RNA sequence: UAUCCGCAGCAGGUCUCCAAGGUGAACAGCCUCUGGCAUGUUGGAACAAUGUAGGUAAGGGAAGUCGGCAAGCCGGAUCCG
RNA sequence: UGCUUCUGGGUCGGGGUUUCGUACGUAGCAGAGCAGCUGCUGCGAUCUAUUGAAAGUCAGCCCUCGACACAAGGGUUUGU
């Protein structure tokens, strides 16, 4: 018979193969869309959890019950250096999909992209592109490379560059670098290889991919929770107190004469650590790193125009679990995936985003950095201590 | 060289936070073993029963967050055993756990 | 104009709340709240602002024993304003009006939550203090 | 934004932070923490707990 | 809780004597001395799900359920009543 | 994920942060009062000063560039 009170699924069937990741760092599924009418550009690149932070600004959206008021919105910290290129890689369209046609890599690369090609580098004898580096300085080497160059521009349709990010200019604990492909979206073949080998094996930072008050995309693997029952997994509902055998279960596992039992039913596992993308994420500051001139560290990054104060987006005592931010890094709205120290790839948005909440124009007014190591009361130490006065220990 | 004798400080309550409280002080002299055998390059570790005294002072969930010891390798008297050197701990009763860096005694 | 924000309701059906006014009844006893679609065993609960159907449990006796339309006026559960402020009250407490927003009372005793006197002009009018 | 002061410690109380508690006689207080706010429901006098400001300048500390 | 009966070194059963200190109305419960013992037919490493035995939960307060089942509230003494 | 660019991690120590709430001792003509000796000496819960003090703080917090030792090792396989 049928079930006598309706009641909507637990949990999407869309996110079915609920295993743990093959990966750990998010792999871009599909890159935007290209057109040959606007200039060339990247359209990804990839940054580290920090921490989350609170963030005071004035709204301005007409017919609002909050028009022209304050409101608090947390943030995500997301720690970004520079990368490096090291490599340009054409694709080849086909009946049978899309194909790899030739890979190109650098004269130099450093020891941090070295370690990526490893899973032992302490024991090895370091001979990663050894013999392929001596391709560049031979006359016959560099006729042959751009043979393979010219066969790119007038075979290839599509243009992804190899960078790698920089462990040394983070506080992580593995010196083993990052390295991904992103997709060289704007002018024709020609212009997009010129421009790849033109700033092949140097750096580039986040201001020339991501703009200020821009909505993007955020790919990475959640939080792993290891083992878990369906009434966590799927939010299944609690059984009675009274039931025999348990009752964090779900009861009907199938009808019967089904004689097995369905692929949409909740059953207990791996919870978390799935790889997912989340859309829609706006940025509210793109802040400059610790930087030095006249022997002086200018560090203000999270300075306002209606604060005026010195301090930096650390905390005091730091970000928990995490370290320093003294390099450049971006500030996005709300909660993205993953833990704090995690590897989070950062992409241009696909659909056009023409809406008010999407052109709204940010403005801050105040970054809290109280300690979040505890129920912070100061800003700044100075101010600690001007409101505290002298202890003993001074 | 190999006989030698150091003093050092130990913070039991970082190395057994998290554990059971009937099983606080035996992973406090499992811990304390550890220790001394990955300073003192050798498997064969002997504690005194002063030391072991001082662990359990306080009872089995209740242990002293710091201790002072000392970490004596010396040659095995007992030429039979397949161990050359072994290491004794003894216990350092101190008043203050401040400023105390790790001294090498000397004899 | 503006609509009111989600708040974190907590007075589910059957809660019992204080009657701030003088119309003569003592309590309110929520049997269902306005607006709401529903869901497998989820009980109808009402934040600040919102407008239930109740009866009186204690009351001088010609208006007991009958449904009343009621807006709620202050409740106990912290909600957080858009400002960032998180704010509660002493108790919950709500008022005796009609299906138009009329309020069969003259005066209110206590505070009126921002909320319900922006979403309603005539509790607003004779709310004493606010917020 | 405005930075206002907690009703029990006199600490200072910025905008993320803290919860606000309205009475029945109207007299909204605002408080920095759960610490204070339960000192407060338990109706200690900030005067006589050592960690406060009313207590440090009604001692000259 | 191993010399008896129960197929067994079986959480069952099997008639009596003696009986310290403190708290406390008390041979109640809790801590100790005289006397006894080695955790009850094994140990080591971790701390997933589901369990068994305990706890705590904002706002509401029986809306749960056949049914307040279960847990929770109350608790001693003195003075009123 | 890490495992010699005098570099590295590890331990300990030191700062930052943070939790609780003002330590022991000493001094007090502070202290309901009581005992003794002719104002002093004793008993006395509590209070005041030293004292936002003392204690804890990554084991899954943040920086150290202080001290000490250690790290160029071991084993099993893989051929176009
Ligand atoms: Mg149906
Ligand atoms: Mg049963
Ligand atoms: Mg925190
Ligand atoms: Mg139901
Ligand atoms: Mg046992
Ligand atoms: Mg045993
Ligand atoms: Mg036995
Ligand atoms: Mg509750
Ligand atoms: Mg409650
Ligand atoms: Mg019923
Ligand atoms: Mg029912
Ligand atoms: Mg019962």
């Amino acid at each position: 018979s049928h079930r006598k009170f309706s009641a909507p699924r637990h949990g999407s069937l869309g996110f079915l193969p609920r295993k743990r990741s093959s990966r750990h760092r998010g792999k871009v599924k599909s890159f935007p869309k290209d057109d040959p009418s606007k200039p060339v550009h990247l359209t990804a690149f990839l940054g580290y959890k920090a921490g989350m932070t609170h963030i005071v600004r004035e709204v301005d959206r007409p017919g609002s019950k909050v028009n022209k008021k304050e409101v608090v919105e947390a943030v995500t910290i997301v720690e970004t250096p520079p990368m490096v290129v090291v490599g340009i890689v054409g694709y080849v369209e086909t009946p049978r999909g899309l194909r790899t046609f030739k890979t190109v890599f650098a004269e130099h690369i450093s020891d941090e992209c070295k370690r990526r090609f490893y899973k032992n580098w302490h024991k090895s004898k370091k001979k990663a592109f050894t013999k392929y580096c001596k391709k560049w300085q031979d006359d016959a080497g560099k006729r042959q490379l751009d043979k393979d160059f010219s066969s790119m521009k007038k075979y290839c349709q599509v243009i992804r560059v190899l960078a790698h990010t920089q462990m040394r200019l983070l506080p992580l604990r593995q010196k083993k670098a990052h390295l991904m492909e992103i997709q060289v979206n704007g002018g024709t073949v020609a212009e997009k290889l010129d421009w790849a080998r033109e700033r092949l094996e140097q750096q580039v930072p986040v201001s020339q991919v991501f703009g200020q008050d821009e909505m993007i995309d955020v790919i990475g693997v959640t939080k792993g929770k290891g083992y878990k029952g369906v009434t966590s997994r799927w939010h299944t509902k609690k059984l009675p107190r009274k039931t025999h055998r348990g009752l964090r279960k779900v009861a009907c596992i199938g009808a019967w004469h089904p004689a097995r039992v369905a692929f949409s039913v909740a059953r207990a596992g791996q919870k978390g650590y799935h790889h997912r993308t989340e859309i829609n994420k706006k940025i509210y500051k793109i802040g400059q790193g610790y930087l030095i001139k006249d022997g002086k560290l200018i560090k203000n990054n999270a300075s306002t125009d209606y604060d005026l104060s010195d301090k930096s987006i650390n905390p005091l005592g730091g970000f928990v679990h995490y370290g320093e931010v003294t390099n450049d890094f971006v500030m996005l709205k709300g909660c993205v995936v993953g833990t704090k120290k995690r590897v989070l790839t950062l992409r241009k948005s696909l659909l056009v985003q023409t809406k008010r909440r999407a052109l709204e124009k940010i403005d801050l007014k105040f970054i809290d950095t109280t300690s979040k190591f505890g129920h912070g009361r100061f800003q700044t130490v100075e101010e600690k201590k001007a409101f505290m006065g002298p202890l003993k220990k001074d | 060289n190999e006989v030698v004798t150091r003093e050092y400080t130990i913070n039991i309550h970082k190395r057994i936070h998290g554990v059971g409280f009937k099983k606080r002080a035996p992973r406090a002299l499992k811990e304390i073993r550890k220790f001394a055998m990955k300073e003192m390059g050798t498997p064969d570790v002997r504690i005194d029963t002063r030391l072991n005294k001082a662990v359990w002072a306080k009872g089995i969930r209740n242990v002293p967050y710091r201790i002072r010891v000392r970490l004596s390798r010396k040659r095995n008297e007992d030429e039979d055993s397949p161990n050359k050197l072994y290491t004794l701990v003894t216990y350092v009763p101190v008043t203050t756990f401040k400023n105390l860096q790790t001294v090498n005694v000397d004899e | 104009s503006g609509a009111k924000f989600r708040i974190s309701l907590g007075l589910p059906v059957g809660a019992v709340i204080n009657c701030a006014d003088n119309t003569g009844a003592k309590n309110l006893y929520i049997i269902s709240v306005k607006g709401i679609k529903g869901r497998l065993n989820r009980l109808p609960a009402a934040g600040v602002g919102d407008m239930v159907m109740a009866t009186v449990k204690k009351g001088k006796p010609e208006l007991r024993k009958k449904v009343h339309p009621a807006v709620v006026i202050r409740q106990r559960k912290s909600y957080r304003r858009k400002d960032g402020v998180f704010l509660y009250f002493e108790d919950n407490a709500g008022v005796i009006v009609n299906n138009k927003g009329e309020m069969k009372g003259s005066a209110i005793t206590g505070p009126v939550a921002k909320e319900c006197a922006d979403l309603w002009p005539r509790i607003a009018s004779n709310a004493g203090s606010i917020a | 934004m405005k930075v206002e002061l907690c009703s029990f410690s006199g600490y200072k109380i910025y905008p993320g932070h803290g919860r606000r508690y309205a009475r029945t006689d109207g007299k909204v207080f605002q408080f920095l923490n759960a610490k204070c706010e339960s000192a407060f429901l338990s109706k200690r006098n900030p005067r006589q707990i050592n960690w406060t400001v009313l207590y440090r300048r009604k001692h000259k500390k």
